[PDB]
């Protein structure tokens, strides 16, 4: 090994999300955005 | 209206007072076609030779190694890749994504990207004023042949290196390889498509052709005729009795077309459903179907096979057969 | 198709300028063709109360 | 307009310098190679298996 | 990760990870490797993984140093599957040699300023000698190009045109280098290696090697330039 | 002139008039088609 | 192929799977018969 | 390249909420219509 | 019928007088229904009349066949025909029922009640009834899940289906232990679509195939439950066009997904499409020929670990990217290819160069060798080989075929979504017919864009 | 110095498709 | 049994040829649905045991 590399290529990962900071940004990009619409339109179910 | 700045952003959004009508179709488009464009510019310009075909041999496509506009290509990425996906974060360094044809990788999805949310903006900003939402669907022809030629043909044959290089020599090289190994010529879906093409270009020039003559006397000499019509008249300023009694003349009595609608659904059914049948012929010769093979089928009395015009143009495609990839072959069926 | 082959194997008439500026031409009157139509189509008045949209027109 | 001079010349001294060009340059020399006996048979040409330009394994 | 780790995983475990070109890493042996019984072993499972690439490059002032590149080639550089034969004697003299296996694999790396350094790293038929702690010795380098390689212009030994035919009033001696001096002459490389752990149990070593090739020739148009490669060896005795 | 070849050709035309025919039948019976 | 009793009526078999296509153009026959009402 | 991913994953993400909770804020009723 | 007069659809978008005619709407729907049915008994009839057992189904152009014997029904250890009788069973059986339901159409399109809203209230939707439309897709959902079910007990306790993973050359195996972890079933729809990876076409074992059946009756089940006892949410009335026309455009949509991912299916997949029924895929017959020519150089002596090709980069084994032996050549692009006859001859770190030397047996050598002869590649008119072949031989895959239709099936109905679901957002804004000629929108807004 | 002409002259274009999509003349109606 | 089964499979394609052209015929005449009903019970119930004698008979030879 003479370097350092992501070495995700081709596995079954979920969304492409090796670490969990992935995913936690995913969600929390994805809930603020929905934070807004929910707090300026109207969602309920 | 709401005080809500989440409100006042939708509205900015789907504004149809914009220069140029973003959309929610837009919000997608904008930064894909944004990306692509950038990773195309300074790719063309100045980027390192690409291993397109995995043997180790490089392939100069940028203006800073010794092209110009028309050998310049961005290369398509690299036969060892395959179908894998490649990142920038995959590559151990951006010298690395560059040689193994990266880029190409990137634009093609930032770029399949945008012109599906292209498409869904045009019905976009249709909707918004009040039109028919039919332009779209138009405008999936162009859309179906660029997913064939740089998503499906890939996915068929089993890897990037294989769609169709973001250049003009790489598409002459496409169209070339793509003969030899598929017999584009003979397959009656390319035949459907240039069929479509030309009459594309004879409707257009008939159709153009009857609406200038057809053109009323608005305006007189010494000026163009142009001023005659206004932008907003509001009326025919063509006789179409005149056009149509003219095409009916031409070539025999009764030949229809007496409507503009019916004319003009003409007019945009003819060349769409000739590049979907083309579009379809590309990504099933992708799956290996190929055009008609009538190699050696006359023989005579005897047995010996009597050649046809066939027979020229496989020995043609012989020619661009053994020569399309010299090193890259170690067995003698390219099946590839 | 052999006489197409032919030109491209010996003449290279695909780098030629001139087949590119015929090439240009034709791929841009069958755009033309096909947006014309589609845009004239989907701009239409309503001139009738029939979904056939094609009967309402003298 | 069969060739860019300035790019054959460096390809000649250049034994690594490849672009499309020149593949589309090889495809067409293997089309007249291999076209050329039967498409014009005037030309009576007998060539040998062993000149006509050919790939590897194909 | 030692030989029995590596073996108990799957392929589909180990497929897309990066594992594969990693050799496997002596991990229980024991440093004195004067330890190791004397004899004549079937040495198998060689298997070799550079840690680093370094190219030689002369400046104005004549102080020929290696300079660190970026590898491009990805995971494509370990060789492994050798097999060959090594000879411990009492004194702990060495008589290695490597016979067979994926012994050689073409590379490239990148020089800073942008220069593509392709070369075949290789240990084919290095017939080594020395004492147990370091052994030096010479190896084979294959010409990078084979002699049925097409250039982009055709030209190549064996199958080729010996000829650039883009110009027909061009075929003389201004360009010999590059028409039908197509040298596929085979060059030498330099290799040491020290062993640096032993298992006597089960057979196996490990340790550094350091080898110095030539790099491509592209069959004889440039000069080679020299390659340094340092990492990591295995291999199991009879 | 295979019998299969016979039978081949008595049963597409069979299947083929079928449509037609109750078509005219419709027709000049006054059934709304 | 067919077992050895449906042998004989083996090109009914070779016929039958045409007819959806036939349908298309039976209800374009019909469709004339109406004078395209 | 790390921080590259997830720089582009923030992005790609709330570029598709973006255009996701936009087509669901009332669109069909943006019609002059 | 009807007239162009009375409802203002030509001849030409006939059945679109239809849409408020619920009992034609019916009669129309079980009529097309039956013919399906009728194509499926007919066409199977036709291929079991033209079917010799001798010859390897793929060989013989047979698309039906392939489905019910991946099945089971009558086939031996690997992939051999025994009895052809199941298969003239199911095609009577699909025909006469095609019979029953042609009448039915027939009939509920002729002289069955035009409206049944009156008559017969428990089927006399509105396009606009959100409670009796989602009752409907209720009632169908759990149709569907029935069947998954039903084809999950085919595969547990009725004989089980044909397994090409099985050792030695596949055979008819009873599914026991499915997959039931929810982290295994759908890790593959969140899967990447890419290379190595293949979102769900990347299914490989029996087990995860009828495990993810099972999670998708019982859900389909629930669903259906749940759509039946439910009304849409006051978010889902305003997101979505509630008329008949916005219904189709959203099945044409996710039925062109479909038919995509069942093109890609065909052409990749070689668990649910064995190769001994469908033939090789693509990369199976690269990855053949590439192991065949590596099996007779190395009978002719040679070594193939340390042979060298002519690019310096290795003629028959070589590193993938990652760093797992992989055959040489051009295969290299299908290196993540996995077949029954391969496997064995895989270690820990890829393609085992031992094994590749003394574990090869006989019969992978055998179906190498068939799977490079009968590689999917084609012509229109059925000649087998490259674009450049002799005309000599009769056979294009059967994936091949396949793949091409369903794609572009996929592609039409895809043009299907464009088409119904922008004219269904017109007819509901009321832009359908034209502008208004009196209040054009775009007269009422500031110049200059 | 080719590719600084091939430069100039895409970005000539370039240019010139801005100003005619930002700054073209109104359409004047009637 | 052989002939029985063919025969009685050759009666089963000549009356569904019979329902074929002529369940069209009586749907779409005027009033003769009515007036037919009997006729295109019998032609159904007919159709039916054919077919099911047709299975009988192949389970037996
Ligand atoms: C955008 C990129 C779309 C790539 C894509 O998706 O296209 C490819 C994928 C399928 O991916 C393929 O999936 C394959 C799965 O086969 C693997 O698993 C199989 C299981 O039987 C076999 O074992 C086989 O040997 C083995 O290779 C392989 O992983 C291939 O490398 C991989 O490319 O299509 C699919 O997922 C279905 C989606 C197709 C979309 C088509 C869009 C048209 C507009
Ligand atoms: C208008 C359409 C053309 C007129 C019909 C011509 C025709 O078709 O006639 C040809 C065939 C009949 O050919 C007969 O059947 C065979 C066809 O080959 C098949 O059978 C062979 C073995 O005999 C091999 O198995 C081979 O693999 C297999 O393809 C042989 O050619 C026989 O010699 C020949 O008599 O018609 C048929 O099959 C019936 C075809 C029905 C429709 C099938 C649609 C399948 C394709 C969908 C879209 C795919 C791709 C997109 C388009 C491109
Ligand atoms: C499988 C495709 C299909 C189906 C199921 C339907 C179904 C229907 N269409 Mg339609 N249509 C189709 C394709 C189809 N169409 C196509 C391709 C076109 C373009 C040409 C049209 C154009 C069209 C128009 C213009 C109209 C319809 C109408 C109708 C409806 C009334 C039918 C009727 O009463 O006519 C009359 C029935 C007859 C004349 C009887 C002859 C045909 C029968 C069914 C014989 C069938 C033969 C078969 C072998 C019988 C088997 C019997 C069984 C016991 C074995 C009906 C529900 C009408 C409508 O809108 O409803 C209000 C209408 O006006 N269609
Ligand atoms: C999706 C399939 C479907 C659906 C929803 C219906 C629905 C309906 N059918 Mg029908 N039918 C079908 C298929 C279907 N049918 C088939 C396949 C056949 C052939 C066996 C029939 C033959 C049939 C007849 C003979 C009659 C109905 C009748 C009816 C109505 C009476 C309701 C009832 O009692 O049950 C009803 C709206 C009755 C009717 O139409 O009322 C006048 C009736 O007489 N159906
Ligand atoms: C094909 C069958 C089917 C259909 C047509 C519908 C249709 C509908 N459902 Mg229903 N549902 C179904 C099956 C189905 N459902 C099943 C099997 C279940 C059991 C799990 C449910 C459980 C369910 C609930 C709990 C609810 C609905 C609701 C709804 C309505 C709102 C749709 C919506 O939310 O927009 C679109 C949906 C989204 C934008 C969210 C997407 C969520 C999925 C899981 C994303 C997964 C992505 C993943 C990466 C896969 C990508 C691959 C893909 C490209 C193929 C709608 C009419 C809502 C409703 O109205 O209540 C009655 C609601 O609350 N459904
Ligand atoms: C000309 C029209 C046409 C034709 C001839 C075909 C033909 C075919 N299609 Mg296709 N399709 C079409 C149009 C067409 N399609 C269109 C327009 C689309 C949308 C774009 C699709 C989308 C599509 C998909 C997604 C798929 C096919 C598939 C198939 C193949 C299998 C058919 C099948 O089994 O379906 C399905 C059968 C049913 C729905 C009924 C099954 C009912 C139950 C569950 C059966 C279970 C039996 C049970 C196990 C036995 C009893 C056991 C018991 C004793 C316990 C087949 C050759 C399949 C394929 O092979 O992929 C290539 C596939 O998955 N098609
Ligand atoms: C058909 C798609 C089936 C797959 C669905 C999940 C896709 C997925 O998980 O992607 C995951 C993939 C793969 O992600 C990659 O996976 C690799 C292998 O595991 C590595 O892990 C890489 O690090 C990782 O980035 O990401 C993508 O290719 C693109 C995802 C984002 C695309 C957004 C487009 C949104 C457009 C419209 C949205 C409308 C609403
Ligand atoms: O031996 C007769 C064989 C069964 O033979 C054996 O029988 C056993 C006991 O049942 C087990 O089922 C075994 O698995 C089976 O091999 O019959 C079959 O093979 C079944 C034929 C295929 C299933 C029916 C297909 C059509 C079914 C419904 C069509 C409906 C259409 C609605 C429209
Ligand atoms: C496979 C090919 C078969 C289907 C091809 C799809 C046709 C898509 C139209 C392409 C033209 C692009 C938009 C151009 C466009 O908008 O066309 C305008 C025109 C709109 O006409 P109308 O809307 O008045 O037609 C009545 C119904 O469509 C009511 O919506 O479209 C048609 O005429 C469709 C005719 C049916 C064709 C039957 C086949
Ligand atoms: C509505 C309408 C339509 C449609 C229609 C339809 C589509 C119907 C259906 C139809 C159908 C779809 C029917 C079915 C039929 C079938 C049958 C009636 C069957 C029979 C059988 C028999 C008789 C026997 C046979 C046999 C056996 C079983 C064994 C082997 C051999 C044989 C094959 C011989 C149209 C378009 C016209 C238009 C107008 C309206
Ligand atoms: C069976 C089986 C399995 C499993 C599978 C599964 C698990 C499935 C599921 C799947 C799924 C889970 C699917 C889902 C999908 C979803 C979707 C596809 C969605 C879409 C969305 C939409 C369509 C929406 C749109 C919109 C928005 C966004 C905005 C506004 C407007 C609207 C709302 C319209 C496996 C693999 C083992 C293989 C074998 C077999
Ligand atoms: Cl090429
Ligand atoms: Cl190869
Ligand atoms: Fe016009
Ligand atoms: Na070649």
């Amino acid at each position: 090994l003479v370097d350092d590399r992501m070495n995700g290529d081709g596995t079954g990962l979920p969304f492409g999300v090796n670490d969990g900071i992935l995913g936690w940004v995913i969600a929390g990009t994805l809930g603020t955005i929905w934070a807004i619409y929910f707090v300026s339109q109207k969602d309920l179910g | 209206e709401n005080t809500s700045l989440w409100a006042r952003f939708c509205e900015w959004i789907t504004s149809t007072e914009n220069r140029l009508y973003i959309g929610w179709f837009g919000v997608i488009m904008i930064p894909t076609l944004l990306t692509a464009i950038s990773v195309y510019i300074i790719a063309f310009i100045a980027a390192p030779p690409v291993d397109i075909d995995g043997i180790r041999e490089p392939v100069s496509g940028s203006l800073l190694y010794g092209n110009n506009i028309i050998t310049g290509a961005v290369v398509p990425t690299s036969n060892a890749i395959g179908l894998h996906f490649y990142p920038i974060w995959e590559a151990a360094s951006l010298d690395e994504w560059l040689y193994n044809g990266g880029p190409y990788q990137l634009v093609v999805c930032h770029f399949f990207l945008g012109v599906c949310c292209y498409m869904g903006r045009e019905w976009e900003l249709s909707y918004r004023l009040g039109m028919r939402p039919w332009i779209a669907v138009a405008y999936s022809a162009p859309v179906a042949a660029a997913t064939a030629v740089f998503i499906i043909y890939p996915i068929g044959q089993g890897s990037f290196s294989d769609g169709m290089p973001l250049g003009i020599s790489g598409t002459f090289n496409f169209m070339i390889v793509f003969q030899a190994e598929h017999n584009i010529l003979m397959h009656p879906f390319h035949m459907f498509g240039v069929a479509g093409v030309f009459g594309g270009s004879l409707f257009s020039a008939m159709h153009g052709s009857l609406v200038t003559s057809s053109l009323i006397r608005e305006t007189t000499e010494n000026e163009s005729a142009n001023a005659g019509y206004k932008f907003g008249q509001e009326e025919e300023t063509y006789n179409i009795v005149a056009a149509h009694g003219y095409f009916g003349r031409l070539i025999f009595q009764y030949a229809s077309f007496n409507n503009s609608r019916s004319l003009h659904f003409f007019l945009a059914v003819w060349p769409v459903v000739c590049i979907w049948l083309t579009a379809l012929g590309i990504s099933t010769m992708a799956f290996n179907l190929n055009g008609f093979n009538f190699n050696q089928s006359v023989v005579d009395s005897n047995g010996r096979v009597l050649n046809t015009w066939a027979d020229i143009i496989n020995r043609a495609n012989l020619g661009m057969e053994v020569m399309h990839e010299r090193n890259a072959h170690n067995f003698p069926l390219d099946l590839a | 198709f052999r006489f197409i082959l032919f030109f491209q194997g010996f003449h290279n008439w695909t780098l030629n300028p001139f087949h590119m500026m015929g090439v240009a031409g034709v791929l841009g009157a069958a755009l033309l063709c096909a947006i014309h139509g589609a845009t004239v189509e989907n701009t239409l008045f309503e001139d009738g109360d029939g979904a056939n949209t094609f009967r309402a027109f003298n | 307009a069969y060739d860019f001079v300035s790019q054959e010349i460096r390809a000649a001294e250049d034994p690594e310098f490849e672009t499309f060009y020149t593949k589309n340059i090889l495809l067409n020399e293997g089309i007249r190679a291999w076209m050329a006996a039967q498409d014009q048979p005037h030309e009576k040409l007998t060539l040998p298996e062993e000149v006509l330009p050919r790939g590897n394994a194909l | 990760l030692t030989y029995d780790e590596l073996q108990g995983l799957t392929y589909l475990q180990v497929k897309g990870t990066g594992i594969a070109n990693t050799c496997p890493v002596v991990e229980q042996g024991t440093s004195n490797v004067r330890e190791l019984k004397p004899g004549d072993y079937k040495l198998e499972k060689f298997c070799m993984e550079p840690t680093s690439f370094t190219v030689k490059e002369e400046d104005a002032k004549g102080r020929e140093e290696f300079v660190k590149t970026k590898l491009l080639t990805r995971l494509t550089y370990g060789l492994d599957g050798m097999n060959g034969s090594m000879k411990i004697n009492n004194d702990g003299s060495v008589e290695f040699r490597e016979d067979e296996g994926l012994d050689y694999a073409a590379t490239t790396v990148k020089l800073p300023g942008g220069e593509y350094v392709p070369f075949l790293f290789t240990i084919k038929e290095f017939d080594g000698k020395g004492t147990l702690d370091s052994f030096s010795g010479d190896f084979l380098v294959p010409s990078y190009r084979g002699s049925t390689f097409l250039d982009p212009k055709g030209r190549g030994g064996a199958t080729g045109y010996d000829n650039a035919i883009a110009l027909p009033a061009k075929a003389d001696a201004d360009e010999i280098q590059r028409l039908n001096n197509k040298s596929y002459t085979p060059g030498k490389g330099s290799a040491v290696f020290s062993v640096a752990k032993v298992d006597t149990e089960t057979g196996e070593i490990a340790g550094v090697f350091e080898s110095i090739q030539p790099s491509d020739t592209e069959m004889g148009a440039h000069p080679a330039k020299d390659i340094k490669i340092t990492g990591l060896w295995y291999g199991q005795l009879t | 002139m295979s019998l299969t070849l016979i039978l081949q050709l008595v049963a597409l035309f069979a299947v083929v008039a079928a449509g037609p025919l109750v078509v005219v039948l419709l027709s000049v019976r006054g059934g709304n088609l | 192929k067919l077992p050895e009793a449906y042998a004989p009526f083996s090109p009914i078999v070779d016929v039958l799977p045409i007819i959806p296509v036939l349908f298309i153009l039976l209800a374009f026959v019909w469709q004339a018969s109406v004078s395209f009402r | 390249m790390l921080t590259l991913k997830i720089f582009v994953y923030t992005v790609v993400t709330f570029f598709v909420g973006l255009f996701i909770f936009g087509f669901l804020s009332n669109d069909p009723s943006r019609n002059p219509g | 019928g009807r007239d162009q007069e009375t409802t203002g659809f030509a001849w030409w978008a006939g059945n679109a007088r239809l849409i408020n005619l619920s009992g034609k709407l019916l009669g129309a729907h079980v009529a097309h229904a039956g013919l399906i049915v009728f194509w499926a008994g007919a066409m199977n009839l036709f291929e079991v009349s033209h079917f010799v057992p001798e010859k390897p189904m793929y060989e013989q152009g047979l698309i039906l066949l392939p489905h019910i014997a991946t099945l089971g029904y009558g086939v031996g250890p690997g992939g051999e025909v025994l009895d052809t009788f199941p298969y003239f069973v199911s095609g009577v059986l699909h025909l006469i029922s095609s019979a029953v339901l042609g009448f039915g159409g027939v009939y509920h399109s002729l002289i069955g009640p035009e409206t049944l809203e009156e008559s017969y209230p428990f089927f006399g939707y509105v396009w606009k009834d959100k409670n009796k439309m989602t009752n409907i897709l209720g009632y169908h959902l759990i149709i569907l899940g029935c069947g998954a079910w039903l084809l999950v007990l085919k595969a547990l306790y009725f004989g089980g289906v044909y397994d090409t993973w099985a050792p030695g050359g596949g055979d008819v195996r009873i599914i026991s232990n499915p997959t039931t972890n929810a982290a295994i079933i759908f890790g593959y729809i969140v899967k990447s679509p890419f290379g190595g990876d293949g979102w769900i076409v990347s299914v490989d074992n029996l087990e995860d195939i009828i495990g993810g059946h099972i999670w998708i009756g019982t859900l389909c089940i629930l669903g259906g439950i749940w759509h039946i006892y439910t009304t849409p949410w006051p978010w889902a009335r305003r997101a979505f066009v509630w008329s008949g026309e916005a219904y189709l455009s959203y099945s044409l949509a996710a039925v062109s997904l479909m038919g995509f991912t069942a093109c890609c299916f065909a052409w990749f997949n070689n668990t649910a499409y064995p190769s001994e029924f469908y033939g090789p895929t693509g990369p199976e017959a690269s990855q053949a020929q590439a192991f065949t020519f590596l099996v007779r150089d190395q009978r002719l002596g040679a070594n193939v670990a340390s042979a060298q090709g002519p690019t310096g980069l290795g003629k028959y084994l070589m590193r993938s990217p990652t760093g797992e032996i992989i055959f040489g050549g051009e295969t290299m692009r299908f290196w993540d290819f996995r077949g029954p006859w391969v496997e064995p001859l895989r270690g820990p770190s890829g393609l085992d160069l031992v094994k590749l030397k003394n574990d090869i047996q006989p019969w992978q050598e055998r179906r190498a060798a068939e799977y490079m002869t009968h590689a999917p590649l084609g012509s229109l008119n059925s000649v087998g080989g490259v674009a450049t072949e002799i005309n000599a031989v009769n056979f294009v895959s059967p994936r091949s075929w396949l793949a091409t239709s369903h794609f572009c099936l996929g592609f039409f109905f895809f043009v299907g979504h464009l088409w119904h679901a922008g004219r269904a957002r017109a007819a509901a804004a009321g832009f359908e017919k034209g502008i208004d000629r009196v209040d054009e929108p775009v007269l009422s807004m500031r110049p200059l864009d | 110095m080719e590719a600084l002409v091939y430069t100039f002259l895409l970005i000539g274009t370039l240019g010139i498709i801005f100003f005619s999509i930002f700054f073209r003349e109104p359409p004047r109606i009637a | 049994m052989t002939s029985i089964l063919q025969i009685a499979l050759l009666g089963l394609v000549l009356v569904s040829f019979a329902l074929v052209v002529g369940v069209p015929v009586v749907f779409a005449s005027p009033n003769g649905w009515t007036e037919n009903k009997g006729v295109v019970f019998s032609g159904l119930s007919v159709w039916f045991l054919l077919v099911f004698a047709v299975g009988v008979f192949n389970s037996f030879a």
